């Protein structure tokens, strides 16, 4: 809780009392010289930090902030829709235990989710020779979620699915469903933050959130707020100078999508998580009417005098032909 | 005591080609929409159109409920229609008194459900269901209702 | 049987307040195609004697063979048979799943093989081994698993287990930090034993000390028998006089002889999903049930309703 | 690089009768509302008259950055009203090049926040504060803008 960085990669103070170690980096960020000031160890520690950062969207301190272009990319395949590149990827020989976490992210995807169980149960057992943490960590959280899944699965074929469909459709073996209920029997998803060695309780606690429920209640609580606020300024006439109250939801649902699909995390297809994209696109598509339309006395646009006009991009459309339904999107036209 | 004031619901599906009894108790969200509207059509052309009365039209309905019917969903387990008959009552508001009831009869209903409700937590059960109002190219269907209040 | 119920509900209520530990004796170990201790007690012999022994190995014989093989061959050879006898991978059994289900906040062992360290890790519930002097300091988690018995990790060497009389003789210098936390165990918690016989000197004589140490405050630790003949009503007696508690599978269920793997299912069945109010019976059982959770809601003037969800699990 | 686009911003305030600056420069959310309306409160009138063109009228503000002085602040710790300024630049579209600061000047102000955030949480600091641009009765008042771009 030392600093407190904002979502667009600007940091501000928070509870620093001692030497802005974020100030002298951010300094050091421009100072070739300085950057020359460094043994060639020293110099890769800050190169590999530079190559961080930029990866993870932070710019520079508040205080210099000037017009940021955060760059946005989504770069797992599950998400451009590749399912016969991807039927390719996991016929290939794996080498490492990553790919074997990929791998296993990808057979979940395209419905083959036996599998995956047994594939995980197999990278779980093997992972710990290696001394990684959080593969481990993470493989657990996937196979809860994808047992979550089949349990589901099974039940609502058998209620009506045999209505649905017509036959009732077994897709699992009856040894597994019973092994699956055995294996996972007490599990209790709370305590496995709190289950790990302190080791692993010092580096990625940041990792924390996934384990309960709450990962999906901090961000939904959030965007409840903002689309209070920007409801509130519509019907107002107000314009908003910088970042609208808007942006800062279009900011955080790429954030939030780019953590939830890089990182193989099987989260994806859950309908909480639908329910998140949901009002986040369609409060952005509100917003955009809204400017559409009104009036102005002379300084109105004299105040931002463009739009995003919300360009629909590529990756708009397949969040929308992903995460709605026929039911929600005639909802949308409608207005 | 104070205030809130609720209601209840009765639901009754049928396959045809015999009495085959599906049916639940109650109906909470039981959201029931009807709609009717138009975009565009026709060519325009031969002046006189002699006619005119496209209006699409279709219902949706909603129900909850765990109860499938105990015998042969089992029976089954190891495209007839699914014809359903609501059923309620209405009070006259003067007296407050149980004087009618309402049937409702839909003849042919086709059933879509959106079959990706994988929720994150163990829920309490309520396996929404949602129906769609189907009619062939012959007559009639849709909406016949039965009504009470002969006092 | 009312003692039974007993003895479950006294279980299931440890499980709740996570005062659970179990203690795994050989049954457990030998559910897995694991080679018993008479096997490789056979197989000294075999190279002492030339031949094999003839008649079930005394107690005393069980220490004095090994300790003639160490006097005589040597460290090598002890060694060596045992690098043969223990160098092999075998896969983990239901039951040391359903073990690990009950959560139990530590875990004992006289088996001196790793698959329970399998068991745990593939769960997911993370222990902090200790089975040398060493570990004890190192330990992180809060969660042990305690090898009394010494362990391979370190190497298939004759110094890393107990295998031979002078060390049941020398146990109290060789691993006593073990000895006072395995002391601290029994005294703190409810402890069960499963696929334990009932002849282990040393660790008798250890419960027996610590029921005279701690006279009418011993919370007695629980035993579950596993032989398919029931046990006798005297037996019982005298073991229930010398200040345990006893739970016979055989009661439970009926199989044959050899179906141990049966039994052992059926007892820790009944143990974990007994989730158990099942037991209410009558009619006035009821009302002292749902006063038991409901009365201590009276310092608070009103509850909300949904939230009566959490007081009754 | 793919889409976000930013700008900037910046809040003056001043005090009346001194060159005192007590106050924030960079204004976070910087939402910014007119509003004008009309009722019946003249809803009768004598007639033969011209009008009054009341239109009520009103402007509201408010800026989150804070930190408003230290020097000023330690004097005063020991009502002209004030007066703001805001301060922003344009930029010709065709050209995207900077090569206008607009200027506008509000004279009269009266800073009347909820002085109770009581969050439950604490947060990075920032009291959003809100502003009502005051008016008498002499003249001018609301506001007066000026523009660059003399290019």
């Amino acid at each position: 809780y030392d600093y407190h960085f904002e979502v667009n990669g600007t940091v501000v103070r928070h509870k620093n009392k001692g030497f802005g170690y974020m100030e002298r980096f951010f300094e050091l960020k421009e100072s070739c010289d300085e950057r020359s000031k460094l043994s060639k160890k020293q110099y890769e520690r800050f190169n590999a930090l530079f190559n961080f950062f930029e990866k993870n969207g932070v710019i520079c301190m508040a205080k210099d902030a000037g017009t940021l272009n955060t760059s946005i990319e989504i770069n797992s395949l599950a998400y451009h829709g590749k399912y016969d590149v991807m039927k390719k990827f996991i016929e290939e020989q794996s080498v490492s235990i990553e790919d074997d976490y990929k791998k296993a992210f990808f057979l979940a995807c395209l419905g083959r989710w036996e599998e995956s169980y047994d594939l995980y149960s197999n990278i779980i057992l093997n992972s710990i020779d290696e001394s990684n943490g959080c593969v481990y960590y993470l493989s657990q959280i996937n196979r809860y979620r994808i047992y979550q899944s089949i349990t589901q699965a099974v039940t609502q074929f058998n209620g009506l699915g045999l209505l649905t469909f017509g036959r009732h459709y077994k897709p699992f073996t009856d040894e597994f469903l019973a092994r699956i209920e055995r294996e996972m029997t007490n599990f209790n998803i709370d305590d496995l933050f709190n289950g790990m060695p302190f080791e692993f309780q010092k580096k990625y606690k940041i990792l924390e959130f996934l384990s309960d429920n709450q990962f999906l209640y901090d961000d939904t609580v959030k965007l409840f707020e903002l689309t209070n606020k920007v409801r509130s300024e519509m019907s107002e006439g107000s314009y908003s100078f910088g970042m609208s109250s808007d942006i800062v939801v279009l900011l955080r649902l790429y954030d939030n999508l780019r953590f939830l699909y890089e990182n193989c995390l099987w989260s994806v297809s859950f309908h909480e998580f639908h329910q998140y994209i949901r009002n986040s696109m369609s409060l952005l598509i509100e917003k955009a009417e809204y400017e559409r339309t009104r009036d102005i006395d002379e300084l109105g646009f004299s105040f931002f005098g463009k739009k995003s006009g919300f360009f629909m991009e590529y990756y708009d459309f397949v969040n929308i032909s992903r995460h709605f339904k026929i039911d929600d999107i005639k909802n949308l036209e409608r207005s | 005591m104070k205030t809130v004031i609720q209601d209840t619901a009765d639901v009754y599906f049928k396959r045809k080609s015999d009495g085959k009894l599906v049916f639940t108790a109650e109906a909470q969200t039981a959201s029931f929409s009807q709609a009717i509207s138009e975009e565009k059509l026709r060519g325009g052309i031969g002046n006189k159109p002699l006619y005119i009365l496209k209006s699409e039209k279709e219902i949706n309905l909603t129900v909850k409920n765990a109860f499938f019917d105990l015998e042969w969903l089992a029976m089954t387990q190891g495209s007839e229609r699914y014809e359903v008959e609501y059923r309620t009552i209405a009070y006259n508001p003067d007296t407050e008194e149980v004087y009618s009831d309402i049937y409702i009869q839909f003849p042919n209903v086709s059933p879509s459900g959106e079959f990706e409700m994988s929720l994150e937590n163990g829920n309490a059960l309520a396996p929404e269901i949602k129906f769609e109002a189907l009619a062939d190219t012959d007559t009639d269907e849709m909406a016949v209702v039965i009504e009470a209040s002969r006092d | 049987d009312n003692n039974v119920v007993e003895c479950i509900k006294e279980i299931t209520e440890s499980s709740r307040n996570g005062k659970l530990v179990f203690f795994v004796g050989a049954g457990v170990s030998t559910l897995s195609d694991y080679p018993q201790w008479w096997r490789l007690v056979d197989k000294y012999h075999e190279e002492l004697y030339g031949s094999p022994k003839k008649g079930n190995y005394s107690s005393d014989e069980y220490l004095r063979i090994p300790q003639i093989f160490y006097n005589v061959k040597g460290e090598m050879a002890f060694d060596g048979i045992l690098k043969d006898f223990f160098q092999v991978d075998k896969p983990t059994n239901p039951i040391h799943d359903k073990i690990l289900a009950m959560n139990p906040a530590h875990v004992i062992t006289t088996n001196y093989d790793n698959l329970i360290d399998t068991a745990c890790w593939k769960r997911g519930k993370y222990f902090s081994v200790i089975s040398a002097e060493e570990d004890v300091a190192n330990a992180t988690s809060s969660r042990y698993l305690l090898k009394v018995a010494g362990d391979f990790r370190k190497g298939f060497k004759g110094e890393n287990v107990v295998l031979k009389e002078d060390d049941y003789l020398n146990y109290d210098q060789n691993y006593p930090l073990i000895s006072n936390l395995m002391k601290t165990i029994i005294a703190t918690h409810t402890i069960v034993f499963i696929g334990y016989g009932l002849g282990d000197y040393n660790i008798n004589m250890l419960l027996n000390w610590v029921r005279k140490l701690q006279k009418d405050s011993f919370h007695k630790p629980f035993f579950i028998r596993t032989d398919p003949s029931p046990i006798e009503n005297e037996t019982l007696i005298y073991y229930e006089n010398k200040g345990l508690r006893i739970i016979d599978a055989a009661s439970l269920i009926d199989s044959n002889e050899y179906d141990y793997l049966e039994r052992y299912s059926a007892v820790m069945d009944l143990l974990i999903e007994s989730q158990e109010n099942k037991f209410i019976t009558k009619d006035d059982e009821v009302i002292d049930y749902i006063y038991g959770k409901i009365s201590p809601l009276f310092a608070l003037q009103y509850i909300r309703k949904i939230d009566l969800k959490h007081v009754f699990e």
